[PDB]
């Protein structure tokens, strides 16, 4: 059956046009092409797990998609924050995040790019309690830093081999935005002092002062000497010795970029994520510094204060991961996140005038260009609406699918030819 | 204010902050009140101080070269604009200013034109974009030709552009190119609506028929450009009476009158004399439109004696036959004048009807009273001033013969509309007024039709209804859209009166009748569809149409009053309910039941004497005046309960619609289960089959036969349930007769 | 072929100013050629002084902010 | 049912992928190796719907156990559905009483017996089933024989 996919894009658009908002056309979309990620995937020839991939992309899309036209549109201005000194940096933090668009656009990215992490099943057997090198005899002390202090040799290799199970675990929920789960799972593995580690991600509020957070939160939460706690993070970071796992959360929370080891196995979406958390991570720092909040004992190390833009990271990741970048759908992927979105339409457009070879192409940008006018009236250039839908309509024609053409008419005076 | 509110404020906050920095950073708020005070050489002072511990707002930037505007200092202005463009890229407006003065003052620098185009990509082909292509060039004669032929390749439905090219004509001389272009022009059907244009059509070519050139070259062609001049007046005269002021119209009216006696004396069987037929009903028509935008402000006597004379008017012109559309050289040609013809007859049409309603045969006394030459000078007196030559008049000396005096018949009105729709290029305004115009009569006006004749091979209803993107748009949607416009309109009008008739303004003289956020919304479908948007505006006018799709589909966040989905839902049932395909009937039977799956829940809260949460910002204004009431509401369930049965029976559950329609002893129950009892019937009547199955397929035609004739004697004996049949009595009784004779 | 505050630094001498003139101290910060370049833009600055955006602007190399001061 | 009751506002939290505030020297060591994952949480709130019904049946409101058991075609539920069907039937069976009531007596005896040959049939066909047996398969066959014989 399956060739019946445009039926479902087809459908959604049926739903649209006649209950005469339009973000759910895309909601819709990202759904359809979810459905037929799984589709294909199930049980299959091994012809369609590509093809499969290329429909989980097309779905991530359509996510992408919504998530950042839903706050760049109906973006309907709300009440400005009115901050004191006297105010924790917890809400100069959020008043950054309110104020600045362009930066909050990067959260919204991050976001996405979590939701759509791998991460690996929670270990099994693990142990009663931590280091259990306690047995052979030969800890004076039993904490973290004890091996450190003097030569690693301390540490049973078995102890050794299951933090490392451990810390890789964490790492990948941390990049997956699982925050209170990494929690859980330090709490319940006997990591007590790493869970605590975990906890100094927060910037200090306290509802008393704070005011205006004074619903969110009962009580005070959150760390005061924060600019320390990231240096402390960031140095502790860069202290070998310890597996290359722990050492990436380090760098992931100092928002620096993880150790070779593991930064290698790192995709464009983990790649991107770990740069875009770069960039925000010192756009914060750099915000607080601007209006005095950050204590100038706590300026302990020299962390980078050059924050990349958005296109200058795209443009790094891309030369790292060139396969990958190249990829059609993740091409609309970056034109999204940069905006340059009718740019790329135009664009491929024009590539019919190596996009024929490809079948999901035609389609996306063609149902794409739909959702933009009627969502943005005047967005994507008249011309190239028609050009589109011309040469996808053909298409539904070698389909023999003519029953749904009329719905696609519906944007052109030009319809009359058919 | 004055000198000594603002400056004593100085004192007010210098006691209250007086440190540098803020005594500084209280510059642009100081700055606030001279700029208001007016004093420059001050305010620049205060607002520059603000800029020297604030140097990175744009407001207060833009804020001095907006004061080195007002300075004429245009080196000092620009720069300030640049500051704040350059800190926020989201000032457009700015981007423009910049290009605007850049070219204003000096372009011999490249800067100059880098910053025009920034411009045009920021305001695609905006009408002060090309001004300031002008400008740029200004600073010979061929280049400029070249580029208004250029521009207006792509641009060919501008107004500015167009009349450019006929100045240049005419600044060469060459008036015949001039009135070639003008010619050929006027078959476009944008700029033929343009005010502005077809003044300048009137005059280019007045001065082509005194030009030298016009006698020397030959008098063949002569009658020819005639035509458009007359043609230019009746367009211009249709927009001068709406947007221009009573004296600007009366004057118009002379020219045109003018022309018209200028004209008959030549005669012939050509296009021209054929324009001169269907032009002269024109004038009469805009002469009375003309008559009552004066009785309106006057008195009531000015009044009914000028509507009396407008009646007349109005009159003369329904009278005046259709032109011989045969007649002319081109496809083109022919059918202009026969969409003209059309829009005569539909506007004077509903005109001469709403005057008419008023009294019994209130038609036949005017006529019988002012038909009279005596009225042909009255006539004359009321519009014009008597001191002008009435010999030369054609209004003066028209021969009224044998005034038909016989009011217009519905039929014959609709097609007039229906073939005028694309008179005035399916401006709201246009489909509004009629739609209002139907909203007092009893026969309903085709709008689907309408909607066929404007945006051809739109389909019903689209296939992709899931979504709101706006290349699913639908016949459905708009037909759904203009019975909005329209009853949001007539309450808003209703809502004016009561205040302070509202059916009896003629088409120019009203004003507005939909909201803005409708108009512009029409526009924007329109141009998208007929394919005359902009490459740059595409995203926007697509976005635009997409913002309203949720509300004609009532989705999520629909600003829909439970009146007007009840309108909607029982509008289309009726609408599709007499219709003869089953694909138009299936469309329009489901619309209906999804509105009235919309509203049923509303009404439920509504029956308990409940509040409806109000709209935010609705698309159709809200009212009281329809608000619905309890003593309504078990009609609607209902009639509801009706439009679910017709559905299930075109979906093939027959058992349960006719359950259902047999629960309510309705006419229009009759009417359905009467068709679908007869399909039974005569599929199995004919063909071999058993012979009991035989007895009760005929058993089921004796039911056809029954429930149509407790139609049509319930329908004879009173008029209420004539109105309520849902097809015509004599569609009823056409198949009683072959039900019988089977 | 199209570093980005040398570009924005070139454009400004063929010919917004502050985000130039924070490109190019931040060039300078990244020896003798940078501190060349911020003599040439001190000069410029000069050249197109002859208040408060004067005073957000500026805010022997010592010796001359000194006698502008 | 109390433990039930403390979990689920924790599995609410953890469906939308939230964090659990850790413990203070916790009583039972924390693991992350069975830290909850959003894969099983509609399992247990599923798992304990049911124990909710069971404890509603042996309070007396059948009525609602009843709606709640037969929402969710698990074996278990049939085990819990027949075990109170029956019971409505036998002490009703045989003393004198309104014929009509009779017959409707009988016929939750005969839902009994469906249950019962449900369980059997899907424990037979799969070995997982046999496990989720609220009660041995024995038992529910012993159970069976009596019912028809009744």
């Amino acid at each position: 059956y399956q060739t019946e996919r445009f039926t479902k894009f087809s459908d959604t658009l049926k739903e649209f046009k006649i209950e005469q908002d339009p973000f759910n056309i895309i909601r819709e979309f990202r759904s359809a092409a979810g459905q037929l990620a799984l589709d294909l995937a199930n049980s299959g020839d091994e012809s369609n797990v590509i093809s499969s991939k290329d429909w989980e992309l097309e779905a991530r899309f359509w996510h992408l998609v919504e998530l950042l036209l839903v706050f760049r549109n109906a973006d309907l201005d709300l009440d400005e924050m009115e901050l004191h000194p006297y105010n924790s940096r917890g809400l100069f933090e959020k008043k950054l995040m309110q104020d600045n668009k362009q930066l909050y656009q990067i959260w919204i990215v991050m976001v996405w790019l979590k939701e759509n992490t791998y991460v690996m099943e929670r270990p099994k057997n693990v142990p009663t309690s931590k280091w259990l090198s306690i047995t052979s005899g030969g800890l004076k002390s039993c904490d973290l830093d004890f091996p450190l202090r003097e030569n690693t040799n301390v540490l049973d290799v078995k102890d050794k081999e299951e933090d490392h199970i451990f810390f890789k675990y964490i790492y990948e929920l941390i990049l997956a935005g699982a925050i209170d789960e990494a929690l859980e799972e330090a709490k319940l593995s006997d990591n007590i002092s790493i869970c605590m580690i975990l906890c100094g991600i927060q910037e200090y509020l306290n509802p008393v002062i704070d005011t205006q957070i004074a619903n969110e939160f009962n009580t005070q939460q959150g760390i005061k000497k924060h600019s320390l706690w990231r240096r402390t993070v960031y140095s502790l970071s860069q202290q070998a010795g310890l597996d290359p796992y722990e050492r990436a959360i380090y760098s992931y929370l100092s928002g620096a970029i993880p150790n070779q080891e593991v930064l290698q196995y790192s995709d464009w979406e983990s790649d991107l994520h770990i740069h875009l958390n770069q960039i925000l991570q010192t756009e914060i720092e750099n915000y607080l510094l601007e209006n005095n909040q950050v204590g100038t004992d706590e300026l302990i190390l020299p962390l980078p204060s050059h924050a990349l833009t958005v296109q200058e990271v795209l443009n790094r990741v891309a030369s790292r991961h060139p396969s990958e970048s190249e990829h059609p759908i993740r091409v609309l992927m970056a034109s999204v996140i940069l905006d340059s979105l009718p740019s790329v339409i135009h664009s491929s457009v024009e590539m019919l005038l190596d996009i024929i070879d490809k079948p999901y192409l035609l389609r996306i940008v063609t149902h794409l260009a739909i959702c933009l006018d009627i969502i943005n009236p005047g967005s994507v250039e008249e011309v190239d609406k028609s050009k589109l839908i011309t040469t996808y309509i053909s298409l539904l024609k070698l389909q023999g699918l003519y029953e749904n053409i009329p719905i696609y008419a519906t944007f052109l005076n030009e319809s009359d030819c058919l | 204010r004055s000198k000594a509110d603002v400056e004593r404020y100085i004192a007010s906050v210098q006691g209250s902050t007086p440190s540098p920095r803020q005594k500084s950073m209280k510059g642009f708020y100081f700055a606030k009140l001279y700029y208001e005070a007016k004093e420059y050489d001050l305010a620049k002072k205060y607002i520059c101080t603000y800029i020297n511990v604030q140097e990175r707002d744009p407001k207060a930037h833009r804020f001095l070269g907006l004061l080195y505007e007002l300075e004429e200092n245009t080196d000092k202005a620009v720069e300030c604009y640049r500051r704040s463009v350059e800190l926020n890229p989201t000032q457009k407006d700015l981007v423009l200013k910049i290009a605007e003065l850049l070219c204003k003052n000096d372009v011999t620098d490249g800067r100059a034109k880098y910053w025009l185009e920034r411009a045009a990509k920021l305001f695609p082909g905006s009408p002060a974009i090309y001004k300031l292509k002008e400008q740029l060039l200004d600073c010979g004669w061929n280049k400029l030709f070249d580029l208004i032929q250029s521009e207006l390749y792509v641009r060919p439905d501008d107004v500015h552009v167009n009349i450019r090219l006929v100045e240049v004509y005419r600044s060469t001389k060459r008036l015949k190119d001039a009135v070639a272009h003008c010619h050929e022009a006027e078959r476009n059907i944008a700029l033929r609506s343009s005010l502005e244009w077809n003044s300048c059509v009137v005059q280019t070519l007045k001065e082509y028929l005194e030009s030298l050139q016009c006698l020397e070259s030959d008098k063949s062609d002569w009658r020819a450009t005639n035509t458009d001049l007359l043609l230019a007046y009746a367009n211009l005269m249709l927009l001068t009476l709406s947007t221009r002021d009573v004296q600007e119209s009366r004057e118009l009216l002379q020219s045109f009158d003018s022309a018209l006696q200028s004209v008959k004396s030549l005669g012939g069987n050509d296009e021209l004399s054929a324009t001169f037929l269907e032009m002269k009903g024109h004038f009469y028509m805009h002469a009375g439109s003309l008559l009552l935008k004066m009785g309106q402000h006057s008195s009531n006597v000015q009044w009914r004696a000028l509507s009396e004379l407008a009646a007349l008017c109005y009159l003369i012109a329904f009278q005046v036959p259709r032109p011989k559309i045969k007649l002319i050289k081109g496809e083109a040609g022919q059918n202009l004048l026969e969409m003209m013809a059309c829009d005569r007859l539909s506007q004077s049409g509903h005109m001469l009807l709403n005057l008419s309603r008023g009294k019994q045969d209130f038609l036949k006394e005017i006529v019988e009273t002012f038909a009279n030459k005596s009225g042909q000078s009255a006539l004359y007196d009321a519009l014009f001033s008597s001191q002008s030559p009435k010999d030369t008049s054609f209004l003066g000396s028209d021969d009224i013969g044998n005034i038909d005096v016989r009011e217009p018949e519905l039929e014959d009105l609709t097609r007039y509309d229906v073939g005028a729709i694309r008179a005035h290029n399916g401006s709201l305004q246009h489909l509004t007024w009629l739609g209002l115009q139907w909203n007092s009569l009893p026969a309903l006006p085709g709008i689907r039709k309408w909607l066929k004749q404007l945006f051809h091979h739109l389909p019903h209803e689209t296939s992709r209804l899931e979504t709101n993107a706006p290349e699913s748009i639908c016949i459905l949607d708009l037909e759904v859209f203009l019975l909005g416009v329209v009853y949001t309109s007539h309450l808003q009008l209703k809502e004016k009166c009561n205040s302070h008739q509202p059916l009896c303004l003629p088409l120019p003289v009203c004003k507005q009748l939909c909201t803005e956020r409708q108009k512009s919304w029409w526009d924007a479908v329109c141009t998208l569809i007929h394919r005359k948007a902009v490459p740059g505006n595409v995203a926007k006018l697509r976005l635009l149409v997409q913002h309203e799709i949720n509300t004609l589909r009532a989705q999520e966040k629909h600003g829909l009053q439970p009146a007007l989905l009840v309108h909607w839902a029982e509008c289309l049932q009726k609408t599709g309910s007499g219709l003869n395909s089953f694909y138009d009937q299936r469309e329009y039977m489901g619309r209906s039941v999804h509105y009235w799956k919309k509203v049923l829940p509303l009404l439920k809260i509504i029956k308990k004497k409940n509040s409806i949460p109000e709209p935010i910002d609705p698309l159709f204004k809200h009212f009281h005046s329809v608000d619905i009431q309890a003593s309504e509401i078990v009609e609607y369930e209902e009639d509801a309960h009706i439009t679910f049965a017709i559905l299930d029976a075109v979906n093939g559950n027959i058992e349960d619609a006719v359950t259902a329609f047999e629960s309510i002893k309705s006419v229009v129950s009759y009417w359905n289960l009467a068709l679908i009892f007869h399909r039974k019937a005569e599929d199995i009547e004919n063909d071999a089959l058993s012979p009991e199955e035989q007895e009760e397929c005929k058993n089921y035609l004796r039911k056809t036969r029954d429930y149509l004739i407790k139609i049509i004697d319930d329908s004879d004996s009173n008029l209420s349930v004539v109105k309520k049949l849902p097809v015509p009595l004599e569609s009823v009784k056409e198949m009683l007769n072959s039900v019988m004779q089977e | 072929e199209f570093v980005s505050i040398n570009v924005f630094e070139v454009y400004l001498k063929l010919v917004q100013e502050t985000i130039d003139s924070l490109i190019s101290g931040m060039k300078i910060f990244y020896v003798a050629a940078c501190c060349n370049v911020m003599s040439q833009e001190i000069v410029s600055k000069i050249l197109e002084k002859n208040k408060a955006k004067l005073l957000e602007l500026p805010l022997q190399d010592l010796m001359k902010c000194t006698y502008k001061i």
